[PDB]
């Protein structure tokens, strides 16, 4: 999994969460985004955007968030060392599988 | 109208990203791709925080995305204190963003990659039984946020 | 808001070894005591409220 | 009702001479061991700990 590949997906999670926001609501205010003489205020439905950003999800993977701001659907790889310094796969771990 | 740029810290080398993408950009869907590949050579916060903040009062930018190579375990909560105070979503890839945090902002639309603290355990657990160790014992620092974990183990 | 810049600039520059907070005047906002601390943090200068 | 109320809350005059008396006491007894490293100076340069 390498930075193409994340970087790519990392668009379309936010594109698509848009997507449906200008399906229905379709009313964003773009609102004032500088630090420099912060005047703008959360008036519009910036919180509602919360509750679209949890389901999100693209190419039939299932790249849902959980609240604490984890995937929580991971693909944790098993490294090992040996001898000599080296870090080599020893085995993969998805969907509470081994 | 809306588009979602990238910024870039370190030594990596990623120069094509931008043409990849434009043509990976799902032109089927409403996006207005306006991807900026920005790169600098130092790890500044401060220094970071100014370009971040011009980054979208120049242009128009409402998203952005970090990517870094380091082992500094203070930037992700930079973008927290923009993002909180900024109305704008932030994504962690990679680096010091896709790192384990102890708590966000009440009102803090930032999210990352990577396995949760209490998912880690769970992976863990499921290892050390295929190989029958069943005799084990614990010892840990006082890192922040290392109480959950024997907290998970018992349950 | 800007603070967060505002302070290692014109403060820490200046070779210091620690910082004294006020409180702010209005009687209870997260505004000021937050930004004043995360400056600090990334080169664990100690901060004194 | 009984309620409760903190003495010397507001004087800060006060507490700001104490709390630039305690650290002078720090820097004194700071300043009896080796290694004593110059702490980052700039908010541009430096980016390490």
């Amino acid at each position: 999994y390498g930075l193409p590949a994340r970087v790519r997906d990392g668009i379309a999670i936010i594109t698509t969460a848009a997507s449906d926001m200008l399906s229905e609501h379709s009313f964003i205010p773009e609102p004032k985004s500088s630090c420099y003489n912060t005047h703008e205020k959360r008036i519009y439905q910036s919180n509602m955007l919360n509750r679209y950003l949890i389901n999100v999800t693209f190419e039939g993977r299932n790249l849902s968030f959980s609240e604490d701001g984890y995937q929580m659907h991971p693909k944790l790889v098993i490294i090992l060392l040996n001898k000599e310094r080296k870090w080599e796969r020893v085995g993969k771990w998805k969907d509470k599988s081994l | 109208s809306i588009g979602i740029a990238v910024i870039l810290v370190g030594t990596s080398d990623e120069v094509a990203i931008k043409d990849a993408h434009e043509k990976d950009d799902f032109h089927h869907l409403s996006v207005v791709p306006r991807v900026e590949l920005v790169a600098m050579n130092e790890t500044d916060p401060k220094s970071i925080i100014t370009r971040i903040c011009d980054l979208m009062s120049d242009r128009k930018i409402q998203g952005v995305v970090f990517a870094d190579d380091t082992d500094q375990e203070a930037i992700a909560q930079i973008l927290d204190f923009i993002s909180a105070q900024t109305l704008t979503p932030i994504l962690g890839i990679h680096g010091g963003s896709s790192m384990i945090m102890a708590d966000k902002d009440e009102s803090s639309m930032f999210f990352q990659f990577g396995p949760s603290i209490e998912q880690q355990a769970s992976v863990m657990l499921n290892i050390m039984e295929e190989y029958d160790w069943y005799i084990f014992s614990i010892v840990t620092t006082y890192f922040p946020g290392y109480q959950d974990f024997v907290n998970k183990i018992r349950s | 808001i800007q603070m967060a810049l505002s302070v290692c600039e014109d403060l820490i520059s200046s070779q210091v070894y620690a910082i004294l907070v006020s409180h702010p005047p209005t009687p209870n906002d997260h505004f000021t005591p937050t930004p004043v601390s995360y400056t600090a943090g990334f080169y664990r200068i100690p901060v004194l409220g | 009702i009984l309620g409760l109320q903190l003495i010397n809350g507001k004087n800060e005059s006060a507490h700001i001479s104490d709390a630039v008396g305690v650290v002078a006491q720090a820097v004194h007894e700071l300043l009896e061991k080796e290694n004593i490293t110059d702490p980052p100076r700039g908010c541009v340069g430096n980016t390490n700990i």
